[PDB]
């Protein structure tokens, strides 16, 4: 199918994130995202990973 | 929100050449700032040409 499926405009496929804020514990590590799904935008978290 | 990088940098560009040149243009290169280390090299024309 030609339309209704795959936009035209300026849009990547993978984003990268960066921690917002980061703790590095003796025993543990926390990272802490932004998530951002943009405007007309669907995210499966399956494809999310770190 | 989407870390899209604005900046694309290529390796035949020549960002530094692109710089010495752009202050010879708006300005007396001749002349020496300190802050930006802003000092032309600069040989001694009696010693170039005898």
């Amino acid at each position: 199918p030609t339309h209704d499926v795959t936009t035209d405009r300026s849009q990547r496929l993978t984003l990268r994130f960066i921690p917002v804020d980061r703790e590095d514990t003796a025993y543990s590590y926390k990272a802490r995202f932004t998530l951002a799904v943009g405007d007309n935008r669907v995210l499966d978290m399956a494809s999310t990973y770190f | 929100a989407s870390q899209l990088n604005a900046v694309v940098d290529l390796q035949d560009r020549n960002t530094e050449l692109s710089y010495q040149l752009l202050l010879d243009s708006i300005g007396d290169r001749t002349r020496y700032f300190s802050m930006w280390n802003q000092a032309v090299d600069s040989y001694d024309p009696d010693v170039r040409i005898i």
